[PDB]
């Protein structure tokens, strides 16, 4: 049984300007097995109305997801995606940098 | 220039109870059009691109069709496969494959693929030649024999080679105001201080399709690989994508550097500057 | 358009 971790990046739709509405991705890539659990954070808490992409894979089998929604950056609000896979012991944060 | 089109099929086991579930997806390029889920309500294949909607119900009754009837093999198959390896009823197991076919800048056929994986590995693939197969392990090899003696690659050729090219260069048509357009990455750079004495320069390429691109750096006039950080290109979410690349360099030194930027859609290389 | 026939494996 191949299983395979998933690697994470957090980052906006759309150039980052606190006030603007934009979009807040979190694409999981290069995972195996496909069931894997994904939130997106405001302020340690999960954010309810999250849409993401159809299954699919790269040429070496391994899947991808987007997951999104809206948001609007501020100075004060600290966002976050939370992964959780088979092979991750505990659920993986990674917060969004507007720099990377 | 160049296009393709390419459906991706996922099949995962439920032990405990009922059908597996099952994701079909279709792309021209790197544009998702269809879709099928086994676990939404409308058990219909689903547009996905504004440009497939033009399509009427005789097309949708047939992929609607034919999807179920892939849905269907591959259960079968799941069931198949735990009998060549011996595995239990206890656990989740997967198939995926990939179909599809490439043409070049004339929209002729240049290549097709066909492939198979079982639980994430390499279980059978069509060769280039479209005439033969690459089995991996034993199991696949049964596969193999079953596939020859029932003449499985000469119907996947024509369609491949056929049906297949048809199909993306209607698609091509119907959606060219998308399609066949090339959008060329937005590029800046930005500059972050770690310490009196390290920075670090980031290029941005955003916006751009398709995804394939080329960032790179050069210090004076020549390629920089050292000290230099590129993350995957990643999807906006609007259809576009994006990707940075970032050195590490003395402060003082910004000049030096360059960032060199290659995609489709820009005429001749970009260079940036700090 | 996807495959018109499908072989199980």
């Amino acid at each position: 049984m191949i299983q395979r971790t998933p690697k994470i990046q957090v980052y906006s739709r759309h150039p980052a300007e606190n006030g603007k509405s934009n979009f807040l991705n979190c694409y999981v890539s290069g995972f195996h097995p496909s069931d894997i659990e994904v939130d997106l954070l405001k302020n340690g808490e999960r954010i309810e109305k999250v849409e993401h992409s159809d299954l699919s894979f790269s040429k070496d089998w391994s899947f991808y997801l987007l997951y999104y929604t809206e948001f609007t950056p501020t100075e004060k609000d600290e966002y976050a995606c939370r992964v959780n896979h088979v092979t991750l012991s505990q659920p993986k944060i990674v917060k969004w940098d507007r720099d990377m | 220039g160049s296009h393709s089109m390419r459906y991706f099929f996922t099949s995962v086991s439920r032990p405990g109870r009922g059908e597996p579930r099952f994701i079909a997806v279709g792309y021209v390029d790197d544009t998702q059009f269809v879709r099928f889920d086994s676990d939404a309500a409308s058990q219909r294949m689903e547009p996905r691109a504004p440009w497939i909607e033009q399509e009427g119900p005789e097309y949708w009754d047939g992929e609607t069709r034919k999807v179920k009837a892939h849905s269907q093999t591959h259960r079968v198959d799941l069931g198949t496969l735990r009998g060549y390896y011996n595995q239990s009823e206890a656990g989740s197991h997967t198939v995926q494959r990939m179909y599809g076919c490439d043409v070049g800048s004339d929209w002729r056929f240049l290549r097709g693929y066909h492939q198979y994986a079982y639980d994430g590995k390499d279980y059978i693939a069509l060769k280039e030649d479209l005439r033969s197969w690459t089995a991996a392990d034993m199991a696949a090899q049964t596969t193999k024999h079953k596939w020859e003696a029932a003449h499985v690659a000469e119907q996947l050729r024509a369609y491949l080679e056929g049906t297949c090219v048809e199909w993306l260069r209607r698609y091509l048509e119907n959606g060219k105001e998308t399609l066949q357009r090339t959008d060329a990455p937005k590029t800046h750079m930005t500059h972050h201080a770690v310490s009196d004495h390290e920075a670090t320069l980031r290029c941005w390429a955003l916006s751009f399709y398709p995804a394939e691109i080329t960032l790179t750096w050069q210090r004076d006039g020549e390629d920089q690989t050292q000290d230099t950080e590129l993350v995957e290109t990643r999807p906006a979410g609007d259809g576009t994508f994006q990707k940075w690349v970032a050195v590490v360099v003395p402060s003082g030194q910004e000049q030096r550097y360059t960032c060199h930027v290659q995609h489709e859609g820009l005429p001749k290389p970009l260079t940036l500057r700090w | 358009g996807i495959l018109e026939f499908v072989f199980t494996l």
